[PDB]
């Protein structure tokens, strides 16, 4: 750092990163009477004396189950119409084959979507189910979520951000990338003159995404954690049926077949207290995890709206670097965003001045910055080194040279003079 | 040879050796699940459909079902008149091949609605109008 | 007394010195490279020109900054000085922690 | 005889404890390299002392 | 019975407070990213004015 030195990049890099967000968790339902008492009427009548705890647990679980479908709907059903990619895949040299749907497979998922689907392994189910616990299928199948992601991809790559604000307005992909470059402070001529290099870098990054997902075992960590937490909670809930809770046995049929009612009531009540406590603990943990998953799903929906359906100026919200675009991919109980961003690469240091003194007038850059390579002075855009002659069109005049601190004498060319 | 009965991960008896024939019998709990009633508002109609959740339609049969034997429950507890969705067995709704916007969510991509015969219909929900950008 | 009954307090992974180092690094990056260090490599720029960029970011031309640099520096220093009294006086300022 | 309540409580507390370190890491460890201020403190007249 | 109930109550309260602290820490991380590492156009997100 010094008071007259600046660093400006002379090249760039297209970087594609992955962000994984849980969206929904397993929808579970619990039969209060079946879990606590099984199929014994004496236990059912004794439990009837405990009030309306069963209805509360049922309502809480139903609310969670509906909220999961709401989360998925909010994250993915953000597109009005199911757009389709054109059969011709000429997008300025950019190659989206690894993220576009693959019609060969029945699921019609992309290559990366298939990698994500295989990478998350589920956690056995029948034993948990046998004690009044059921798993409700999600409202949207995986095929429907894949269709939603395909529609979002087609809209993004055929209409830019226009489809998120109304009707989809087609635009060539190179011109869309030129608009994106304008959005981050780089003139579009940079994109048009480095189109081949930018397409090559984007294709290389997309190719590296596959290895990035496959190598790191903790990459798909959040979705796996959600699945493991659900499975562990269900396993604990089932294991709680083996506890005695101070009774003589943990099996209700043995109590019924060994004791008369007046003595069986004590043991049955001892079992009921513990089983009801375990059920309530499970429901409370499910509520807390559902709140966390809802927060994550709201974040995912916001990222879908602001990173995929538009270009975001928010720093680090859609990846590291200056955000260019984003692509969604479905995943088990979640979403994955491929954020394509622009990163300055090769910086050189130049001498800099805040203003140029000429004929007793102070000239300030209109859109760039004054730089010097040692002998001559130019004006260049801030995010990419592209020196140009200082004229009366690159700069504007404001006052004399007696106020600005660090002003440098130089000549300002006038196009009209020749 | 010394083992009598088997337990699963949850320590629930899932196999047993017969004392006389000395053969190994697997034990599976009898089918159960929730019952859901799909209905338009009573302001619209009194017709309903019944969804037995997570059970094959063949198992649904009034004779052994927890459903009552009242004539209407007899009608709504026969698996012969039942469509098999991934969410379970649906009785009292006709499956159509059209796709509409979801009205009553059944699950696994299946939705139900009331359309003017005026029975309950079940269909695959439509995600939206197909569009191809020029 | 709280600890004596099976309750323990685990120290945080990052010491206060490490968090202070992180904040110092963030401050140095901000005041020596503007917002460039958050998007990639830190590109040095004079602080007056960085403030000119910031003024451009809010709809004010940079000539305003360059012609009122002394006044702006004085106002910034005065506000930083007032921060100390603002923290010390109000007892509810550090309320959340 | 009360089951596995203790393991559940232990797991919950461990998750909270790890989440605290994760929170601090996410808030503060957002810088790639430990930058250092130059010894000279001439920043256009601004005073960050 | 009573001691286990008290322990469970403590753990549940800790979980709720941990969720609140996680929300606050996510907000703090977002403010660090968007107010310190950049200039924010969002109104009142990084102060008045
Ligand atoms: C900007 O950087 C790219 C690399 O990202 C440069 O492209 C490479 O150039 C070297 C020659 O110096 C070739 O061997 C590589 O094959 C090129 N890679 C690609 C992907 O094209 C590019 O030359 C740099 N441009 C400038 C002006 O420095
Ligand atoms: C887009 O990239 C894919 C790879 O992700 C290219 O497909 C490969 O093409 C090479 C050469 O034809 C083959 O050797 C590979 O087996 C192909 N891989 C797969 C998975 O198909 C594809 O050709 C690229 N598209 C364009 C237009 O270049
Ligand atoms: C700074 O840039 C200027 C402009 O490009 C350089 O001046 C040119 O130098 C080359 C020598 O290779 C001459 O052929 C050109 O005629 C010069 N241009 C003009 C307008 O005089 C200057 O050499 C550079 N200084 C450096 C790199 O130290
Ligand atoms: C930056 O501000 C600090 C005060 O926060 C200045 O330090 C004070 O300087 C005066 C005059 O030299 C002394 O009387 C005070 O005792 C100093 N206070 C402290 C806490 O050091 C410092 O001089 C200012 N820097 C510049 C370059 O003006
Ligand atoms: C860039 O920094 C080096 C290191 O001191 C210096 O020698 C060189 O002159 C600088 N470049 C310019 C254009 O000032
Ligand atoms: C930059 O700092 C040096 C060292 O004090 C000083 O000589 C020079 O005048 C300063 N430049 C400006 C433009 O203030
Ligand atoms: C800049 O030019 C003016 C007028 O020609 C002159 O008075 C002044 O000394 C010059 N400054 C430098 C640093 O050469
Ligand atoms: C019990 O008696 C029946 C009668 O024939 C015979 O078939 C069976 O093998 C006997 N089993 C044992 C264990 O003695
Ligand atoms: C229901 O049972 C029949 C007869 O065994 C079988 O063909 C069918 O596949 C079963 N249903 C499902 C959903 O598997
Ligand atoms: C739907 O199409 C299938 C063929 O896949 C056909 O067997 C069935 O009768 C059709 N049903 C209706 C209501 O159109």
């Amino acid at each position: 750092y010094s008071n007259n030195s600046i660093a400006i990049p002379t090249n760039f890099t297209i970087s594609v990163t992955t962000e994984i967000l849980p969206v929904s968790m397993t929808k579970t339902s619990v039969d209060c009477t079946m879990y606590i008492c099984g199929d014994s009427t004496e236990c059912s009548n004794l439990l009837l004396q405990y009030g309306s705890f069963c209805t509360q647990l049922k309502r809480a679980l139903t609310g969670i189950a509906v909220e999961q479908d709401k989360n998925t709907q909010e994250v993915f059903a953000q597109v009005k119409q199911i757009y389709k990619i054109p059969p011709i895949k000429h997008f300025g040299g950019f190659n989206f084959s690894q993220i576009l749907p693959d019609p060969s497979k029945p699921s019609k998922r992309s290559f990366i979507e298939d990698l994500l689907f295989n990478k998350v392994t589920l956690a056995l189910i029948c034993a948990q189910k046998f004690n009044g616990l059921t798993v409700l299928p999600p409202l949207l199948t995986d095929e429907m979520i894949a269709q939603y992601t395909s529609a979002l991809l087609a809209g993004t790559i055929t209409s830019g951000w226009t489809f998120g604000a109304g009707a989809a307005l087609q635009i060539p992909f190179a011109m869309q990338m030129a608009y994106r470059f304008n959005g981050i402070g780089v003139t579009q001529n940079v994109l048009y003159e480095n189109q081949k290099l930018i397409a090559n870098q984007f294709n290389s990054a997309i190719g590296k995404i596959q290895g990035s997902l496959s190598s790191t075992a903790s990459a798909l960590g959040k979705l796996q954690d959600v699945v493991n937490h659900n499975a562990q909670a269900l396993n604990t809930l089932v294991k709680q049926l083996s506890s005695k809770f101070g009774a003589i046995s943990s099996v209700l049929n043995d109590i019924l077949s060994r004791l008369d009612p007046p003595e069986a009531e004590v043991q049955i009540d001892r079992l009921i207290t513990g089983r009801l406590q375990s059920l309530q603990t499970y429901v409370t943990q499910q509520l807390i995890r559902a709140a966390e998953i809802r927060a994550s799903a709201n974040l995912a929906a916001t990222k879908m709206s602001e990173c995929v359906l538009g270009q975001s100026k928010r720093v680090d919200f859609c990846g590291k670097g200056y955000h260019l675009m984003s692509f969604p991919q479905s995943a088990p109980h979640g979403v994955v965003f491929l954020h394509v961003t622009y990163v300055p690469a090769q910086e050189k240091n130049f001498t800099t001045a805040p203003a140029i003194c000429h004929d007793g007038k102070a000239h300030f850059p209109r859109e760039g910055v004054f730089v010097s390579n040692g002998t001559h002075w130019f004006v260049t855009q801030r995010n990419f080194y592209e020196p140009q002659i200082i004229t009366t069109d690159n700069t504007f005049v404001s006052g004399n040279c007696d106020v600005v601190i660090g002003i440098v004498n130089n000549t300002v060319y006038d196009p009209l003079q020749p | 040879p010394f083992q009598q009965f088997g337990r699963d991960i949850a320590d629930t008896t899932d196999a047993v050796r017969d004392p006389q024939t000395l053969e190994i019998l697997d034990i599976t709990p009898c089918s159960f699940g929730g019952v859901s009633v799909i209905t338009p508002g009573t302001n619209t109609s009194n017709q309903v459909a019944v969804l037995y959740q997570g059970v094959n339609c063949t198992e649904v049969s009034v004779a052994i079902h927890a459903d009552q034997l009242t004539p209407t429950w007899r009608v709504y507890s026969t698996g012969s008149n039942g469509f098999q969705t991934r969410a379970g067995c649906l009785i009292g709704a006709e499956y159509v091949n059209n796709s509409y916007e979801c009205d009553i969510p059944i699950g696994a991509g299946i939705c139900a609605s009331y359309q003017t015969s005026q029975p309950i219909i079940a269909y695959t929900m439509s995600l939206g109008a197909e569009n191809s950008v020029a």
